[PDB]
């Protein structure tokens, strides 16, 4: 609002405390932001890791396993995504855990229950071959363990085929992350237009403070001063309230994610 | 020290990896011993021993007991309009008049919303039709609720438990109104779905 | 008993809705640009002219800050309906019957479950069967004899080094192999990790 | 040359045109300016803050 004026914080002075709620609310925004990754990732405490020799029963892992060649040690298809997706008082901070954390944790998720089947989710993780935990899921679904054990060549077979489908297919069609992208179109559209909103007269004489200043006598320089503060006070009030708005939306979807994963991952549903 | 979140003043940089006691950003976070800044340790490093032809049984088992805690109504409060903003004050009543009605919709709002935090709790806890009681010998195979079931010696007749967690937990033109349903109300319903599911088990619902 | 700070959830809601009241009060002593924060003083001290400007003012300065204070009674009230849901839908599930969705009350394979009330919420006891002291045997996926192929009924093959067994997934418990718990399907030629016995 | 603001002074490459006067980058912050006594293409960055 102000723009470091001595004038125009004594003048905003006088109007209540307005500026310490907006904050407040901000900094919950961004804690909240943290818990919403801690809370959907941070499920396991052990770090597994898959063992030096991979033999599961024919399935190929391969495109899902870190790569020891990349600094990151991201997978294949986390690579495809990541490469298919894109001061004046505003400040952006970093979060807290870094994307090699998150990698690691899914890593740590993805051996765990590609070894110990469902029963890391629960005790301690106990070591199962991957054809017998195949048999057990399919006498979930209702289908006696003889088909996998008459079957398994080409139920691996098809199963990579359909991984390598899936990966051609993500890495040839660019319009597959559409969510993502629009979240991120929404939070730079709300930004450019509050920024731009700083460039109206808004009543006045002028859009800039500083001329007035050096223009002007002060007695009338508060009317002016006034007006331009009660203008982006407003501006600022509702990027506050829209802002809250998608926060609560994107809360309720982060909590519909970790469901998920608890649900899905850990165990057959 | 030097951080992707700026830079540090006070502290001293280690080599460890502990725990994150309060979090600093960019994966790292200090701790005091003096304070020292370190990288976060994600947790232990372990390897399970897969093979081809092995698996692991367990031979015994443990009987756990947790707690979750959750909010489910929050008190019902009511504002109004000229007591507020005007005090009391004909010529500022009259000045008012001609603002539309924004009190109308305010006093709406409010309104909607402790209906809404009463039928929260009575859909929370009304689960049930008729209040069911222990009788007064109790031979639960040798499981003993007694810390957990009501205690007609009290007053409140409430339970050890629910007594713990009671005593733990701490005008101008504003009201708070008091809640539908009072406490021993809730009481009551909480001992009734817990004795229905101690000896009906699941076929009550 | 011993320990506090456990209860912070409900301690912190009430401190919200304490803290968005006082700042509420609070709000009545500001002038809003106006020459006063006291009704009376200005409109005993002027002409009517400028007095009603001056009203005009604070009228509509505590006319924002009333708005702002319901915005935000109308957010926390969403987030507690919500949490409410769910509190509902918990109580449902897991205390008047048994639940199969994993960790969706306590961590393990649910038992069942209490409710003790609170003073603005509720509070879930949850009994969960953990296993422990686990064995590591060898297995395999069928049986050999007469050049048929047996499967378990409901179980897995171990052996602790001789004579192998059958038992149940999540507790030891050999036992020997019957022709009753086990069924046969076609000849084993094809199943990868027959064993002979 | 009567406009007013705070902030370091930097050399700048960018490559004016003889009639203008002072450019700038987006939601009207003036970026660079030309002295008037030596028509020099100067460069205005905010002091550091956070
Ligand atoms: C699992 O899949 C990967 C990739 O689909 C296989 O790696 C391929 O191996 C062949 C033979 O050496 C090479 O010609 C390809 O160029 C490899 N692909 C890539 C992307 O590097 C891997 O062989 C598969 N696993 C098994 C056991 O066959
Ligand atoms: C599980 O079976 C293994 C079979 O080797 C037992 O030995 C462990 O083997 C793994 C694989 O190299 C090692 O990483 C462990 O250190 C071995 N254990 C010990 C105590 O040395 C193992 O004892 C069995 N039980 C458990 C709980 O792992
Ligand atoms: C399963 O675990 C329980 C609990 O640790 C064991 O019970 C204990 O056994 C020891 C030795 O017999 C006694 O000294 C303890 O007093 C027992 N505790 C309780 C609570 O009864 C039990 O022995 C274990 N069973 C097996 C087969 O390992
Ligand atoms: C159920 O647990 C309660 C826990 O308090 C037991 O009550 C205690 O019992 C012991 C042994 O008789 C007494 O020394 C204590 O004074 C009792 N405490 C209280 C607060 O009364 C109760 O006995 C247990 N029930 C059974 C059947 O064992
Ligand atoms: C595996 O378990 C079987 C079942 O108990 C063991 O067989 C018995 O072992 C005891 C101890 O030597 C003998 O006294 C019994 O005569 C055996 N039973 C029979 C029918 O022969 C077997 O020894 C165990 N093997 C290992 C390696 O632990
Ligand atoms: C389990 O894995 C082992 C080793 O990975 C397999 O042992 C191999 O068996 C074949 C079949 O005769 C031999 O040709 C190899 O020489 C063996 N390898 C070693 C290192 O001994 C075993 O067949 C696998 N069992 C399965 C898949 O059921
Ligand atoms: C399981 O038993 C069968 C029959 O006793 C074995 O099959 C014999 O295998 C030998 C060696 O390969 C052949 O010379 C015979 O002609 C086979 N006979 C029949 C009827 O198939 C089989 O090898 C045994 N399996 C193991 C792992 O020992
Ligand atoms: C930590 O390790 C780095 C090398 O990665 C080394 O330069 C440094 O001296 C070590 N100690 C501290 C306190 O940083
Ligand atoms: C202005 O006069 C000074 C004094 O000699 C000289 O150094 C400078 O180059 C002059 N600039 C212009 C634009 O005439």
């Amino acid at each position: 609002i102000c723009g470091d004026s001595t004038e125009c914080s004594n003048l905003l002075l006088q109007y209540g405390s307005f500026c310490t709620q907006l904050n407040r609310a901000l900094t919950g925004i961004a804690v909240e932001q943290d818990k919403n990754t801690q809370e959907v990732f941070a499920q396991v405490k052990q770090i597994y890791k898959t063992p030096p020799i991979k033999d599961f029963g024919g399935f190929n892992f391969s495109q899902i396993l870190p790569d020891p060649s990349k600094p990151s040690k991201r997978s294949f298809i986390e690579d495809l995504l990541f490469n298919k997706v894109t001061f004046n008082g505003l400040t952006v901070l970093p979060p807290l855990l870094t994307d090699e954390m998150i990698a690691q944790y899914t890593s740590a998720l993805l051996a765990g229950t590609i070894t110990s089947g469902w029963t890391f989710g629960a005790g301690a993780a106990l070591q199962i071959p991957f054809a017998m935990q195949m048999a057990y899921r399919f006498n979930g679904i209702g289908v006696t363990q003889n088909v996998l054990y008459e079957n398994q060549k080409l139920i691996a077979n098809q199963f990579n085929s359909a991984i390598g489908k899936i990966q051609d297919s993500l890495s040839s069609t660019a319009s597959a992350l559409g969510k993502l992208q629009d979240v991120v179109n929404q939070n730079a559209q709300a930004l450019n237009t509050l920024v731009k909103q700083l460039s109206s007269n808004f009543g006045a004489i002028s859009s800039v403070l500083n001329d007035i200043l050096s223009r002007l006598d002060p007695p009338e320089a508060e009317v002016q001063i006034d007006r331009l503060i009660t203008g982006r006070l407003q501006s600022l009030q509702t990027y506050v309230t829209q802002q809250l708005i998608r926060a609560a939306e994107i809360r309720a979807s982060a909590n519909l994610a970790a469901t998920k994963m608890s649900e899905c991952v850990l165990g057959q549903s | 020290f030097q951080t992707r979140a700026g830079c540090l003043i006070g502290a001293e940089h280690v080599n460890n990896s502990y725990e994150c006691d309060i979090p600093i950003g960019a994966g790292i976070c200090a701790s005091y011993q003096s304070i020292i800044a370190y990288t976060m340790s994600l947790g232990a490093e372990n390897s399970v021993a897969y093979s081809n032809n092995s698996i692991a049984i367990p031979t015994n088992f443990t009987i756990s007991v947790t707690t979750e805690i959750l909010p489910v109504s929050m008190t019902k409060t009511s504002v109004d309009c000229t007591m507020y903003i005007c005090g009391d004050s004909t010529e500022c009543s009259n000045l008012l008049l001609q603002y539309g009605s924004f009190c109308t919709q305010l006093n709406r709002a409010l309104t909607g919303i402790a209906v809404e935090q009463d039928k929260n709790t009575q859909e929370v806890f009304a689960q049930v039709k008729q209040i069911y009681k222990t009788p007064p010998i109790k031979d639960f195979g040798g499981f003993n609720f007694s810390q957990i079931l009501p205690d007609p010696s009290k007053p409140s007749k409430r339970s050890f438990i629910e007594d713990l967690l009671f005593n733990k937990v701490t005008f101008n033109g504003l009201t708070v109104l008091p809640p539908l349903l009072t406490d021993e109300m809730i009481a009551q319903y909480t001992s009734a779905l817990l004795a229905g599911t101690i000896t009906s088990g699941w076929t009550f619902g | 008993s011993s320990t506090a700070s456990a209860l912070g959830k409900l301690q912190d809601v009430v401190n919200q809705n304490a803290q968005a009241l006082n700042t509420l009060v609070k709000q009545l002593s500001s002038n809003f640009g106006a020459i006063s924060s006291v009704l009376n003083d200005i409109l005993s001290r002027l002409d009517p002219p400028e007095a009603e400007v001056q009203i005009d003012r604070l009228i509509t300065g505590r006319l924002q800050s009333l708005q702002t204070y319901v915005t935000q009674q109308l957010i926390r009230a969403a987030e507690i309906r919500a949490s409410a849901n769910l509190a509902a839908t918990k109580m449902s599930e897991c205390v008047l019957g048994q639940s199969k969705r994993v960790d969706f009350c306590g961590k393990g394979y649910h038992l069942m479950s209490f409710p003790q009330s609170a003073p603005h919420g509720v509070v879930f006891l949850h009994v969960t069967y953990v296993p422990a002291h686990e064995k590591n045997f060898t297995t395999a996926p069928a049986i050999c004899h007469d050049g048929k192929a047996h499967f378990p009924r409901e179980g897995v093959f171990v052996s602790n080094g001789t004579d192998w067994f059958v038992t149940q997934r999540n507790f030891y418990e050999p036992q020997i192999i019957t022709t009753d718990n086990t069924f046969v399907s076609g000849n084993c030629d094809v199943v990868i990790g027959i064993v002979n016995n | 040359n009567g406009l007013t603001g705070t902030g370091v002074l930097t050399e700048s490459n960018k490559k004016f045109l003889p009639f203008q006067q002072f450019g700038r980058d987006i939601a009207d912050t003036t970026d660079a300016v030309r002295d008037p006594q030596t028509l020099e293409i100067l460069d205005i960055t905010p002091c550091s803050f956070g």
